[PDB]
């Protein structure tokens, strides 16, 4: 399929999606350090098989 | 504002005559000044007879 | 069987430098003082340091403003230089208007009861368009030494006004420090020596007031020195936390609406621990909450693995 | 003991295939909504702590 | 196979630190070790430390 860079991430919580807009892009300006989203991003993979 | 001042101590001393004492923490550029003062006195102006 | 010093004329000679004297020092404590105060005046004396700035339409450093000549960045840079005096308040948070094609001089700035501002020709910038105009709120602290910009963000815990743009802090008013000890002759006695400690202020400290300050540290540092218990601490911490740790944590945690975020704040409710353990019966009553603003505890509760209404003979333990 | 053999068995745990919850009931003679009510108070029992400290720290 | 691209742009400000390599204009490298506070430098008798 196609990747996204949907706001949406895989289990993440509103701390990362803070310095994130709906879009998924870290506004400008944000002071930003090690390990912190610059653009949410999903690749598709479906039917994991646990 | 506030000071530190330390905390663990041991005066490890070999005999009676002889002595060495560790102690921490110290501020920064503590242990100089405090060690090269105490020198000072320690050496050149400490009363005895001889 | 001992003398001890004081302080004669402590002579001003200009806002920023002036030469204290000390009189009555016996053999060699000249230096002895003399080299341990440079030590502690150099560093560990007060200062209050603009520290955090937030600007008009300005996102951050690296940007400019229309109609300034300076960039953003190196207006900070003027800043970390603003010298500056506060009494009784710890963080005063100053306020700079004004427009017109006009260098922007630190005295255009506007009073506090406790704002001195020992150097008012301080150049913070130049605007340079007639109608062309900015505001700031300048965030002065105070503290010791050097608080560099980067060290400042672990607390973070949300410093999200984008718009804050943290300088780093150089807190202090030393700014060279150099004593010599002049032999001086008090009429009888063999030879005293005199200490002219020559120093170099940003303005903001009163040379007197400093010195104090400085012997001040000397005492309480010391004071452990004098007697020598080998302390130690307890230590041996605990190795059993009986509930899951997740009970501890503050409710913002649950990243959940605002409206159901204040009811927890008014109803008494900051750990989840106490979340935890109070049932729908405990809610209904509680001020604003109905079925659209309950259903929502019900499911970050369940995402989580946590419930509503539990117990635990025990809560919470024990320090 | 039963809760664990319940367990084992709607999932896949240490043992071939998982078994339809029916399957799960004939096997043990006490069947249907029964056993499914004994899993999910396992379930419940896991969920708290003491229990539930260790598992949930898999989850990232 | 790209459908859309991100490029996000950083600026880092690096101070200095022991391991940092720096030299004049005469061949001379050297690689600074210790930071030293102002109390510990070399001062000349008008006080002003190097």
């Amino acid at each position: 399929g196609p990747e996204e860079i949907t706001a949406d991430i895989p289990n993440v919580g509103e701390a990362a999606l803070s310095k994130l807009d709906e879009s998924g892009i870290v506004y400008i300006g944000a002071e930003v350090t090690g390990g912190d989203i610059l653009v949410g991003k999903v690749t598709p993979k479906g039917e994991t098989q646990l | 504002t506030e000071f530190l001042k330390p905390r663990l101590v041991d005066i490890e001393q070999v005999s009676s005559t002889h002595a060495k004492v560790t102690l921490e923490p110290l501020e920064r550029g503590f242990g100089h000044t405090l060690g090269n003062a105490l020198r000072r006195i320690l050496l050149s102006s400490m009363p005895g007879c001889a | 069987e001992f003398l001890k010093p004081r302080l004669v004329d402590i002579e001003q000679v200009s806002s920023t430098h002036a030469k204290v004297t000390l009189e009555p020092l016996e053999r060699g404590f000249g230096h002895t003082l003399g080299n341990a105060l440079r030590r502690i005046l150099l560093s560990s004396m007060p200062g209050c340091a603009v520290t955090e700035v937030e600007i008009d339409g300005v996102l951050h450093e690296y940007s400019t403003k229309e109609g300034v000549q300076e960039d953003i960045l190196e207006i900070l840079l003027n800043l970390k230089g603003l010298a500056v005096r506060v009494q009784g308040k710890d963080e005063v948070i100053l306020t700079l208007n004004k427009s017109g094609i006009g260098p922007v001089t630190a005295a255009d700035i506007t009073h506090d009861g406790d704002v001195e501002i020992v150097k008012p020709q301080h150049v913070i910038c130049h605007l340079t368009d007639e109608n062309a105009s900015i505001s700031m709120r300048i965030k002065v602290q105070r503290g010791r030494g050097y608080v560099p910009a980067s060290t400042r963000i672990h607390s973070e815990e949300d410093e999200r006004p984008i718009g804050r743009l943290l300088v780093d802090a150089c807190y202090s008013p030393v700014e060279r420090i150099a004593y010599n000890v002049e032999a001086a002759r008090v009429e009888q006695r063999t030879d005293l020596d005199k200490l002219v400690i020559e120093m170099e202020t940003n303005g903001t400290i009163d040379p007197e007031e400093a010195i104090r300050r400085a012997a001040t540290i000397l005492a309480e540092q010391l004071e452990a020195f004098v007697d020598l218990r080998d302390v130690r601490q307890p230590e041996v911490k605990e190795e059993k936390p009986e509930f899951d740790p997740i009970l501890l944590r503050p409710v913002d945690d649950l990243e959940l609406t605002v409206r159901s975020a204040n009811c927890l704040k008014a109803e008494a409710i900051h750990y989840i621990g106490d979340l935890v353990q109070r049932t729908e019966v405990e809610l209904l009553k509680t001020p604003n909450l109905g079925k659209k603003s309950l259903t929502e505890i019900k499911d970050v509760l369940a995402s989580r693995g946590l419930s509503l209404g539990m117990r635990l003979e025990n809560w919470p333990p024990a320090s | 003991a039963r809760e664990a053999k319940v367990l084992r068995m709607r999932f896949g745990i240490d043992m071939n295939t998982d078994y339809t919850l029916e399957e799960v009931g004939k096997q043990f003679d006490v069947t249907r909504e029964r056993i499914r009510q004994i899993e999910a108070k396992a379930l419940r029992k896991l969920r708290h702590p003491s229990r539930s400290e260790v598992l949930r720290s898999f989850l990232d | 196979g790209v459908l859309k691209i991100v490029k996000v742009y950083l600026a880092v400000k690096r101070r200095i630190q022991p391991g940092d390599k720096m030299a004049g204009r005469h061949g001379n490298k050297g690689v600074i070790s210790k930071i030293n506070p102002i109390e510990d430098m070399p001062y000349d008798e008008n006080g002003t430390p190097v």
